[PDB]
């Protein structure tokens, strides 16, 4: 899953 | 076999969307779902490519993925949608009358859409042009990289916390003259140390990344907010 | 002298317009106006240079200039702009806002400016590289020829109409053969030429507004009658 | 000015 910054 | 789905079908919208999605559709959708949508004029990419053109971005809220806070530099963001527009819209197929306008991302208003027309970068509109990162910067250096570049930075120069001297850090060319992203207290002790005895009338600016994530956010950089600053001279 | 104009700003955009203008602004604007334009990465040319690579068209609507036309061939164009950009940027210099999108040309759409970086021109995706163009063309055979070049054509053999025999004619090296012409008189000598000395062979005479549309599209339709005087295939 | 051909 994409990452949050 | 989309088009017999179409086919039932007097007219078709052009929806004109070039789209990323984030939060949602992290595949795609059944390849007769992705071949109506191109027929309606909607196409998903993968991944943001500068020469697509990218003008709408599809996420449940705002969100601090590298995709929306890249979608902030789009050339212009035209629109910042919920993904119920596609689910909306699918359903329907399966006239067509879902609109553009009942699905906005809240907190995502026109006001800052419309800083995506500007001529210049959230970044770029602040003279921050050249910037030193701390090796240990959570997301890694290539990522937040990647997405600051998109706002304007030209370089990023990135520096190993512990081993790094005074003659790695570079200068912001383009005011403050050093433009340090960090991690920790253990950091701006070292590098206002290092700044100040080599350049001790130098302006510095050292701030977290959560500053730059504002700054994407409202489009605007605001330098009398002392929110996530954590050294300045000036 | 511009600088003080420009001093008062905290930051100055990049338009990286490289441009000519056509229907406005026939020479100038004032020295600083145009120190300041180049102060925002703003260059107007004026005229049409292949090694300048412009990338801007400014004028106040889809225009059948020389320049208009041959913007349609820059590598790539990436902005058609109405004078109205120049003009409130002007006018708000004297924090910068003024953007590229607001001030589109009516009709020249993405879809056809981005025809533009195709590794083609529009006659040479249509294998028309060699033509023949009568002398009495209105605009002149050296202005229409440039346009034609810059739009693929290889050649550009001016025919005397009246005067001239089969052995004038050249082929297009498909169309064996093809003629841009003024009139019906010219249409009857050139397809008797033809037919007689290469009789089997293909030809096709079209008139000046065939080529235009064309480059307004960025595209020959073969399909298409209009503008088509005569033609054997 | 300008020939618009």
């Amino acid at each position: 899953a994409s990452q949050e910054l | 076999k989309a088009e017999k789905i179409l086919a039932r079908f007097n007219e078709l919208p052009n929806y004109d969307l070039k789209a990323v999605c984030t939060g949602c559709f992290h595949d795609g959708f059944n390849e007769v779902d992705i071949e109506i949508l191109n027929q309606l004029g909607i196409k998903i990419f993968d991944n943001i490519k500068e020469t697509d053109k990218l003008n709408c971005i599809f996420a449940p809220k705002i969100l601090r993925t590298e995709k929306f806070l890249k979608s902030l530099s789009f050339e212009p963001l035209k629109f910042a949608l919920k993904p119920e527009f596609i689910i909306d819209l699918l359903k329907q197929i399966h006239q067509i009358n879902i609109n553009l306008f009942d699905y906005e991302i809240n907190g995502i208003n026109e006001s800052i859409i419309s800083k995506t027309k500007l001529p210049t970068k959230v970044f770029e509109r602040a003279n921050i042009r050249c910037i030193n990162l701390v090796n240990d910067i959570p997301g890694g250096v290539d990522t937040i990289g990647s997405v600051l570049k998109a706002h304007g930075i030209e370089k990023i120069n990135v520096l190993r916390s512990k081993k790094c001297t005074f003659e790695d850090i570079i200068p912001n060319d383009v005011i403050f003259k050093y433009v340090l992203i960090v991690t920790k207290a253990s950091q701006v002790k070292k590098f206002t140390k290092l700044i100040n005895d080599r350049d001790k009338n130098e302006t510095i600016l050292i701030v977290e990344w959560n500053w730059c994530v504002e700054s994407i956010f409202h489009l605007n950089v605001d330098f009398t907010s002392k929110k996530n600053v954590l050294y300045q001279k000036k």
